[PDB]
């Protein structure tokens, strides 16, 4: 199911996949959360990739 | 220098024994047919032997050159390749011929004009002598063994294709077989090979620029390798070579002789450069 | 099966009970067929064996004459692998065409997809493979699993 | 920090989110600025970029205008010369 | 944390342009692929769809497209590219995935073998040798306790040795010292074997006569000593207490 | 080793009743330093209460 | 603002990280509006000091 720890891997596979860097940028007006699932994908990232 | 003690027919010493049978190998992945001669010397060579003060031989050095390993991938009308190539696609061994997947001739690309033959010389036979003389050289049963399957790759690496993509343009591996073995004998790894020949996941400047080459770009990598992967072997032999037979020098020098045929690329310039350069030496 | 092997299948099968009713216990199964020159599947030594549970996999038991029928079963199958596809599936982890990878990425792949094997059991079969840079030529180490 | 932190690079961008409280000062002005120009990315990325492709390789294809652009409200305070920008004024002013 | 406006959020999926970021995905192909990885990955999905000669990327991909039976309207053939909608990328890569499980799984088979006939056909060298370790044992254990057996040992040493040794001038009377040293030593060894057989019959008769009385003082022993040991451990669990409540009450 | 065994089991003798007494005496002993123990502890708790809240 | 960028190698390991910060609203960290307060640190430093 949907979850930041998708998005996460979902790009840090297409990048290994069709060698492309890639960015994920996290929008939304000031207070909805643009921190934390930055956080998120770095926690995610550290483990799953390290 | 003895060991105490008609033709040919002499006991030699244990090192000239060698300083004899090492040209005959240099002969081989570096000499070849070509409309001035059944068997040209495709690179200068000066070879440097060595005297102690009582007048013996006791050492030998060899400095090669410019090693046309161009023609490695394409050869000229009535011209051939370096002769270990056919010897080896003749010479092989039923088992070994497997062994390094060694297709009989005309299955290989890297052969313009086929299969063609030299007067005189049967290189059926031709192998055995070089392998004969590499033995006495020194190297390794298997020492060798491996320096043929490098020829076969050097040579499977030619029927890799790249069809052209109207698609995406990228022409890409329609077969797997090709590389599939060539990667086998480079004891490398397919995928990543085909990837890195098609797609270079380079790195330029401050960027991993990962970038895709154009059908051709696919070629004139997968041509251009195995063209300088030779090149990496003679220099090896070189080395092998003039690790055994190595106050006073005698210098004996055989450069290549001013040729000059239809297309008179760069290794024809050079090379009829030295001629120049060699003969003012007498001038002056 | 000759009586000839059967014969000697009986001194293979025999040459497994560390105690000694002349049971193999549900699990052993396997590596009994294995050591006969076997190569089932994980799955095609379940299927003949009612797919059991783990709990029962290790209190069940075997005998020769019940476990015979069962190795003839296996030993005729539909197909088996082969260097030609083998190692086209390893030399998709070839980082760059070398014609080797890296004995940590071998040794997550075979322990992270389909019949997941165990840190160990990789260990065990790739060591000594790897090169100065832990590199192990796949082409080779097929070979090794396979004519071995 | 970026002294022990240091082929490919993942890029995980979080950017200030549009802002406006009593005083709106200049931090606010820029603030507000890059988020009306992230989102213009998203814009063009998401429609405009999408559809020239469409048209590129030649597919069976007709435009959808999603009337989607900031471009505008970006001169406005972006652009310099000609038209200057509120950014620019401010500059030389 | 649990009260969501409505038209907050309606405005926001407003002005960061949500549903038109979603027509698109709908109403267009936001998936492509060149005509090349195409007929790579999923050729193995149509073997034969393809002929054994060469072809025209584009018309030898679009061949297996027939083969598949896509429909019109999933895909969108391009120029260098074949443009698809989505999901239909994925259920081709699934299909792919299951085409070549199997294999797949295949290695690890015979890998299991490989690596099992070998450390079977490894406990089987401990084995003859094993028997050799197993049955020598057993020997031992029969023997060890057999006068001529014991007899030998003890006279095994004696064995080669001399006559030098003893003319040695220095050497024999060296031996001679170690001979008597040694004689000593065992008479002393048979003394203490003596007194310490004593010393068990005695303990074993001492245990009998306790077994009432003693035995229950036995018992009585090991019980005080148990709640001597609970006793401390208590103390010191009081000790810890009382120290915590003085650190409480000063915080 | 033998001999201490043999002196222990003559103590036990003289034993095992004896013994048993002894451990009964040592445990009511240890109980009751326990106890006294636990008591200075609730003493300490509630004075270091009464200090934390001063 | 921050955009952090994380580098990896060929066999798909993380290997480096940047960080590019921006604009630093260091204003506040001399008068804060009302109900708003300066840098963490700050506050941190004056209590957990």
């Amino acid at each position: 199911p949907p979850h930041i720890y998708a998005i996460a891997d979902t790009a840090y596979r297409s990048m290994l996949q069709d060698r492309e860097d890639q960015s994920i940028l996290c929008t939304g007006e000031s207070g909805a959360g643009k921190t934390e699932n930055t956080k998120k994908v770095i926690q995610y990232l550290a483990v799953v990739a390290s | 220098s003895h060991k105490g003690k008609q033709g040919p027919s002499f006991s030699y010493g244990e090192l000239e024994k060698q300083l004899l049978q090492a040209n005959p190998i240099l002969e081989a992945f570096g000499n070849a047919k070509t409309v001035k001669n059944d068997n040209s010397s495709r690179f200068g060579k000066f070879i440097r032997i060595n005297f102690d003060v009582t007048g013996y031989i006791v050492g030998a050095n060899i400095e090669t050159y410019l090693l046309e390993k161009s023609r490695a991938i394409r050869q000229a009308k009535d011209e051939r390749t370096f002769h270990i190539f056919y010897y080896l696609i003749a010479g092989a061994s039923e088992q070994m011929r497997n062994d390094l997947l060694l297709e009989g001739f005309n299955n290989y690309t890297f052969l313009s004009n086929g299969h063609v033959p030299i007067p005189a010389q049967q290189d059926d036979e031709m192998f055995q002598e070089t392998l004969e003389a590499m033995t006495i050289m020194g190297f390794t049963e298997e020492e060798q063994t491996s320096i043929l399957r490098v020829v076969s790759s050097v040579l499977q690496l030619g029927n890799i294709v790249f069809k052209k993509e109207r698609n995406t343009d990228q022409a890409s591996m329609p077969d797997n077989t090709a590389a599939q073995k060539v990667c086998h004998l480079m004891g490398i790894n397919v995928t990543d090979f085909t990837r890195s020949i098609l797609t270079p996941r380079i790195k330029v400047g401050r960027d991993v620029v990962q970038k895709a080459q154009t059908k051709e770009q696919a070629d004139f990598a997968i041509e251009a390798l195995a063209k300088a992967k030779f090149e990496r072997l003679f220099r090896w032999i070189l080395t092998r070579v003039n690790k055994a037979l190595d106050a006073s020098f005698l210098g004996i020098l055989d450069i290549a002789g001013f040729e000059i045929f239809e297309i008179n690329s760069f290794e024809q310039l050079c090379i009829n450069y030295t001629n120049e350069k060699l003969q003012q030496l007498f001038n002056h | 099966f000759s009586e000839e092997q059967t014969a000697e299948f009986k001194e293979a099968f025999q040459l497994f009970d560390r105690t000694g009713d002349g049971k193999i216990l549900y699990s052993q199964c396997g590596d009994v067929m294995r050591a006969l020159g076997q190569n089932p599947t994980n799955a095609e030594v379940m299927k003949v064996l009612g797919n059991p549970k783990s709990d029962e996999m290790n209190l069940k038991t075997l005998k020769f004459e019940q476990f015979l029928p069962m190795m003839q079963t296996i030993a005729k199958n539909k197909d088996q692998g082969c260097f030609e596809d083998y190692v086209e599936g390893l030399r998709v982890f070839d980082k760059e065409g070398n014609g080797t990878v890296m004995g940590a990425e071998i040794r997550h792949v075979l322990v992270t997809l389909g019949e997941k094997m165990t840190e160990e059991e990789v260990e065990q079969l790739v060591a000594g493979h790897e090169d100065s840079n832990g590199c192990i030529n796949y082409e080779e180490l097929v070979r090794m699993v396979l004519s071995g | 920090v970026n002294k022990a932190l240091d082929a490919s690079f993942l890029g995980i961008l979080d950017i200030a989110g549009f802002e406006i409280f009593e005083i709106n000062s200049f931090e606010q002005l820029c603030i507000n600025y890059t988020n009306e120009k992230l989102q213009q990315l998203f814009n063009h990325t998401m429609f405009i970029l999408e559809q020239e492709e469409y048209q590129r390789e030649g597919i069976e294809w007709n435009f959808i205008d999603f009337g989607l652009d900031l471009q505008p409200c970006i001169e406005l305070i972006e652009r310099p010369t000609n038209p200057p920008g509120v950014l620019a004024l401010l500059d030389e002013e | 944390a649990g009260k969501l406006d409505a038209h907050l959020v309606l405005e926001q999926l407003r002005c960061n342009g949500v549903l038109e970021g979603i027509r698109i995905c709908r109403q267009g192909f936001p998936n492509r692929i060149v005509f090349q990885e195409f007929r790579q990955r999923y050729e193995i999905l149509a073997a034969n769809a393809i002929p054994k000669g060469f072809m025209d990327g584009k018309q030898a991909c679009i061949l297996m497209i027939k083969a598949l039976e896509l429909d019109p309207n999933l895909y969108r053939i391009g120029q260098s590219k074949i443009f698809f909608r989505t999901g239909v990328l994925a259920h081709l890569e699934e299909e792919r995935d299951l085409k070549i499980t199997d294999v797949i799984i295949a290695f690890q088979a015979q890998c299991r073998g490989y690596l099992a006939r070998k450390a079977f056909a490894k406990r089987q060298q401990q084995l003859e040798s094993i028997f050799c370790i197993q049955y020598n044992v057993r020997s031992f254990m029969n023997v060890k306790h057999w006068p001529w057996m014991k007899l030998f040992f003890k006279i095994k040493p004696l064995l080669k040795v001399t006559r030098q040794e003893e003319e040695m001038q220095a050497k024999d009377e060296e031996l001679q010292r170690t001979k008597e040293r040694q004689q000593k030593a065992e008479a002393e060894l048979k003394e203490l074997e003596q007194k310490h057989t004593q010393l068990c019959e005695e303990k074993n008769l001492l245990q009998e006569k306790l077994q009432a009385e003693t035995e229950l003082y036995a018992e009585a022993e090991e019980m005080r000593v148990r709640l001597a040991a609970k006793k401390q451990e208590l103390e010191e669990i009081l000790h810890e207490m009382e120290a915590r409540i003085e650190e409480e009450e000063e915080r």
